[PDB]
């Protein structure tokens, strides 16, 4: 009962620790590069786009458990809630997309097929990042309607419906994960095949792509299934649903090597 | 005798020293201490020109101060309209590898050149409304690493083979050969009479040849390193040599000395580019460190810093009017300052 | 708008320059470059067979992709201030001809050819501009160095050695002399393999060797390494 | 380089037909194009112009919706579709190339032209005279006045004066009022203030005897004038 | 052979010596009253009203 919650609570605590160092980290690192003038890619500038979009949806998700936790009221004043919601959906789509586009960006530029729609897509890394971020607000649009169709079928007749809000944002969230999933699988793939070949003449990442699959996966079964705590579902769904923002900027941290030597450079100024 | 040739030419080189000792009293640094400082010039990037896809190694401005000539790697000459920036015609090369351009003084001409040992000269000014190359002059056993045009007809081209030629453009043939400079010839700048013209090469070496004559009339050996750039002081009488030993020099063609030396302390790097201002009180050479100095000429100061490339700096001039600086570089992007 | 008729259209006709130079741009971007660099014997024309004045160009389509081979051997004047025009070319092929082990120079017979080919490769790979651009070695001529081999042993070209004289091994240690004189072994990657003058495979090895520079470029440029 | 045109006659009113110009002789990719009319006793007056690419088509007020023009790059030809013919478009139609860039020569080309006879905030330039009596070897002034300022604030003034020969298709003689045409005798010489502009020739010839028509480009409504004729 | 090139290197430098050099103050002043007269006509040296500049 209380236990489980508190302990859900030191979770979330801990996990805006580690997704806020993740996300100022790199932030700062890329804006330090951009006021010296160094280098200066098109990874890191979408780094920078993700991050700050992750660091609005974490703090938006604190800011949800705060009013939960400074005034209950204040979490039960239903337009509050509307409102909390649509800024939510807004900021966690573009923020799963733009991790989405950030997969295409690298699947498109990695990966050495030679699938005919394959190769006349691999050129336009640009091009095919924003039209996938232009169509995608596209689905933005159908979620936002959808959940205001829900709020107000459940207002006419709300943990319960929280219950319902969690899930079909599940889902929308669960369509672009699937995709970067079928992204990063068959970019690995390409390179074991490369790897392979010229032998003949990114381990923390797949873990993460397991596990947290894995997680969510199970995350909707509970939806699905025992409710128990209702009032602590909100919070479950908080740090589940909030994990991704900080644990992928963690994985990011590890890959890119800028970001690996912005770490080592903060390590030593430790000593 | 060899030896007593060799012996006839030491003899000579010392002569030529202790003339050139005897003609010297007070440089020009001591005889410039109550003149004017320029001050700091504070110059931005008025215009910038992007479109070319690879390194640029040469712009050369027109006669009208408004069209500019830009040569890459990309295999693609650019004309650029400067005030607003517009493409007015872009020229597929030949060859890819392309280290000079020039602007015809008509402005009906460009030719360019490169490791093709081709000066291919392009019309622009056709009926078929295309620019189609009008002459490729070939008879260079190396680089052609920089080519003006004295006139619609005749064009002055350097080449690595440690020789110069004035082409006729209708003949297609060498009018006259300028050879004599031991290393591969690397920059060359006419006088604004278009009589004479100043070659530096890899011998750390500037050899002012007479077009008409066809013979070096002097040589001037200051530096230590490869000579990059070259540029006619305005008046014709001086002119300036930028090395790899990171100092400008400007040598007086009446002196027949270095006037004046360009070094600072923590400029190590090369210069690729050197151009004047219109009155010649500035020199703007365009140095190896993705930056373009702007030196006083009658003092050795740092008037202004032209910082704000991102790569090396390859070419820079100035316009006829000088009222503008364009300092293109190896990131692709030309550079209008002012 | 503040621009006239002839404005309007001369910027129009910018923009038309400017489609036609990204589609050029877009089209060499997934077309290779290659810088081929030979030093004494220099049989590296006679491997141009294999995958086929001044800059020499050869244009060739393997498996879809582009090739521009360039050959630079008859420049002939000062390399450090024309090097630098082959910045960013995907990969450098470097021909050695084991033959020249034994046979000295034209000039100044006192020093092997194999050595001089040594010092260029040193002054090639690790030259300042080409810090990211890799090195295909092609050790060709293998047919003339495995007839010629049993006659003298390595001792000739290279003093410190003590293996035996059969094809293999001698081909082994040479080409493991020549990739010592890579000093930034981390930066750069030498794809070493044997050719003779009858050999229609080496276009596989070029493609694969290639291929895997553009996968590591791509990487480096995503910013994994 | 040639411009000839194919298509027209005589054609039952209210119908439709096809002009087809066939570009030779010249990169017709990059030249705009422009279908300019000639009435059977008046003078010219601008139809429609598709630039490079076919990313500009404008018409005249005119001759708007009922025309189309087209133009197939690879086939190097101009076509003109007409559609719902009145007694008004009884006409020359020629097809012109005009280049666009700094220092460039717009309208430097003109086709022969085709002829069509169908049975039964505008810048208006005029020069008055119309009409002037001419001797050989002497200099005269020929004028055009513009409604507005033709000097853009750009610093280019923007008259073009063109010379059309009796029975002949018209030949660019100055552009931008000052710079002379490629081909033209540097007898005509061309003046003006902004508003008021004028040729002078120095000697005249044969072949000066014509019509000489101005142009407007500020807007693309371009508008002709009246044209002054020579008579010897 | 090289007899004759060096030959060519000697009678250069003949000709290079035989020239008429001025007091290198002199040339010092003309270059300095050049760079003076036409101080005033130089736009990069002393920028020109902003109105007065083509590259605004
Ligand atoms: C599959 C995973 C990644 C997504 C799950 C996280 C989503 C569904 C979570 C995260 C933020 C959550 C919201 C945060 C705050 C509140 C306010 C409260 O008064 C009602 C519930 C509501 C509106 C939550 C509903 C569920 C929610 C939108
Ligand atoms: O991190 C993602 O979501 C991701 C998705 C698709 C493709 C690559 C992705 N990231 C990533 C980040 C660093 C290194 C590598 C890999 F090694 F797989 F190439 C992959």
């Amino acid at each position: 009962g209380g236990v489980i919650k508190s302990i859900f609570t030191f979770v979330l605590i801990v996990e805006f620790i580690i997704g806020n160092l993740g996300n100022s980290f790199i932030a700062l690192v890329n804006c330090i590069d951009w006021v010296k003038g160094r280098k200066i890619s098109s990874v890191d500038r979408i780094l920078t786009a993700l991050a700050i979009s992750r660091i609005s949806l974490v703090w938006l998700i604190f800011g949800s458990w705060c009013v939960s936790v400074f005034f209950p009221a204040l979490f039960a004043t239903e337009k509050m809630f509307r409102m909390l919601t649509n800024i939510w959906t807004v900021i966690n789509h573009f923020s799963v997309w733009l991790a989405t586009g950030l997969g295409t960006f690298y699947f498109l530029k990695i990966a050495n097929f030679s699938n005919s729609i394959f190769l006349y897509l691999k050129w336009r890394v640009k091009k095919v990042v924003l039209v996938l971020l232009l169509v995608t607000s596209v689905f933005l649009f159908l979620n936002i309607a959808l959940i205001n169709i829900h709020i107000n079928a459940s207002i006419n007749g709300f943990t319960r419906f929280s219950s319902l809000i969690v899930l079909t944002s599940t889902v929308f969230i669960f369509i672009p994960f699937t995709l970067s999933l079928a992204m990063f699988l068959l970019l690995i793939f390409s390179m074991w095949k490369h790897r392979k070949k010229m032998q003949h003449t990114v381990k923390s990442v797949i873990t993460f792509f397991l596990l947290y699959a894995i997680f969510s996966l199970s995350f909707f079964i509970s939806v699905w299934t025992s409710e128990r705590l209702e009032e602590n579902l909100i919070i479950l769904s908080q740090v589940m649903g909030m994990a991704y923002p900080s644990c992928h900027s963690c994985v990011l941290i590890l890959g890119n090597k800028k970001l690996r030597q912005a770490s080592l450079s903060v390590l030593l100024w430790l000593r | 005798e060899l030896d007593q040739l060799r012996q006839e030419a030491e003899q000579l080189k010392n002569q030529i020293r202790d003339a050139r000792k005897a003609c010297a009293d007070a440089t020009l640094s001591q005889i410039t201490n109550n003149i004017d400082p320029v001050g700091r010039i504070q110059m931005r990037t008025r215009r910038t020109l992007r479109g070319h896809l690879a390194k640029i190694y040469a712009m050369h401005w027109g006669t009208d101060s408004r069209l500019l000539v830009s040569a890459s790697q990309d295999g693609k000459l650019i004309i650029w309209d400067s005030y607003t920036t517009n493409k007015v015609h872009a020229i597929p090369l030949r060859s890819s590898w392309v280290m000079t351009c020039a602007y015809a003084p008509s402005g009906n001409y460009v030719a360019c050149g490169g490791l093709d040992n081709i000066c291919s000269i392009y019309n622009l000014k056709t009926r078929e409304g295309n620019v189609r190359v009008s002459r490729e002059l070939a008879g260079h056993t190396g680089y052609l690493s920089c080519c003006r045009f004295l006139d619609d007809n005749q064009i002055v081209t350097s080449s690595g083979d440690t020789t110069c030629a004035l082409w006729d453009i209708e003949t297609g043939q060498q009018t006259t050969t300028f050879t004599g400079h031991t290393g591969d010839v690397m920059s060359l700048s006419l006088a604004p009479d278009t009589r004479l013209f100043v070659s530096g090469a890899c011998d750390a070496s500037a050899k002012l040849w007479d077009v008409r004559e066809g013979m070096c009339r002097q040589t001037f050996t200051g530096h230590e390193s490869d000579i990059n750039a070259i540029c006619f002081f305005p008046n014709g009488n001086a002119f300036a040599t930028g090395s790899d030993d990171a100092t400008c020099r400007l040598f007086d063609l009446r002196a027949d000395q270095e006037l004046m030396t360009y070094s600072h302390d923590n400029i190590i790097c090369g210069i690729t580019s050197v151009s004047f201002s219109k009155s010649g009180r500035l020199l703007l050479a365009g140095y190896d460190d993705f930056n373009c100095n702007v030196w006083d000429a009658l003092k050795a100061d740092r008037a202004g810093v032209l910082a704000g490339h991102d790569n090396r700096v390859s070419c820079l001039g100035v316009t006829d009017d000088g009222m503008a600086v364009a300092t293109g570089s190896w990131d692709s992007f030309l550079k209008i300052w002012n | 708008c503040t621009l006239s008729a002839e404005d309007k259209a001369a910027v129009e006709r910018s923009k038309m320059i400017d489609r036609n130079l990204r589609e050029d741009g877009e089209k060499a971007a997934r077309e290779v470059k290659l810088l081929l660099l030979g030093a004494g014997e220099s049989g590296k024309s006679t491997i141009v067979k294999q995958m086929k004045t001044g800059i020499v160009e050869t244009h060739f389509t393997f498996k879809d992709l582009h090739f521009k081979m360039f050959d630079v051997g008859a420049q002939r004047s000062e390399r450090k201030k024309w090097i630098h025009c082959f910045e960013g070319v995907t990969a450098i092929i470097f021909c050695v001809a084991l033959s020249d082990y034994d046979l000295v120079l034209a000039e100044d017979e006192e020093m092997n050819r194999m050595h001089e080919s040594m010092k260029l490769f040193d002054s090639i790979c690790n030259n300042k501009w080409f810090t990211d651009t890799s090195i295909i070695l092609f050790l060709n001529k293998k047919d003339l160095f495995e007839e010629k081999i049993k006659k003298s042993p390595l001792t000739i070209c290279y003093p410190e050695y003590a293996g035996s004289n059969t094809y293999e091994e001698a081909a082994a240690y040479i080409q493991c002399q020549f990739e010592d004189l890579n000093k930034r072994k981390d930066t750069k990657e030498i794809y070493t393999h044997f050719t003779c003058s009858t050999d229609t495979k080496n276009v596989q090895f070029v493609f694969d060797a290639v291929t895997d520079v553009i996968i590591k470029n791509n990487l480096k440029d995503c910013g994994l390494f | 380089v040639q411009l000839v045109e194919s298509g027209g006659g005589l054609v039952q009113p209210g119908g439709s037909r096809k002009l087809s110009c066939s570009a030779s002789g010249f990169a017709f990719s990059s030249f705009g194009m422009h279908w300019v009319r000639q009435a059977p006793e008046k003078g010219l007056e601008w139809v429609a112009y598709i630039s490079s690419g076919s990313g500009t088509i404008y018409y005249a007020d005119t001759v708007k919706g009922r025309f189309t023009i087209s133009r197939d790059d690879p086939k190097n030809t101009l076509f003109l579709q007409m559609t719902s013919l009145r007694s008004e478009d009884t006409a020359m139609y020629y097809c012109v190339r005009s280049i666009y860039y700094y220092g460039s020569s717009p309208f430097d080309f003109w086709g022969q032209g085709t002829t069509l006879t169908v049975s039964s905030s505008d810048i208006v330039m005029t020069q008055a005279t119309s009409s002037v009596p001419v001797t050989p070897g002497e200099s005269v002034s020929i004028s055009c006045r513009s409604s507005k300022s033709l000097l853009h604030s750009n610093g280019n003034t923007y008259l073009y004066w063109f010379l059309q020969r009796p029975g002949q298709s018209p030949q660019l003689l100055i552009y931008r009022m000052s710079n002379l045409a490629s081909g033209v005798p540097d007898r005509f010489s061309g003046s003006g203030s902004g508003t008021a502009f004028t040729l002078t020739i120095s000697r005249l010839e044969a072949e000066d005897v014509g019509v000489y028509y101005c142009m407007q480009h500020l807007e693309y409504p371009l508008t002709f004038g009246a044209g002054t004729k020579l008579e010897l | 052979a090289s007899i004759a090139q060096a030959r060519k290197l000697v009678e250069q430098l003949k000709m290079e010596a035989n020239i008429d050099r001025i007091k290198v103050s002199k040339a010092a002043a003309d270059l300095m009253a050049y760079c003076e007269a036409h101080a005033k006509e130089d736009p990069l040296l002393t920028p020109v009203p902003a109105s007065e500049n083509p590259f605004r």
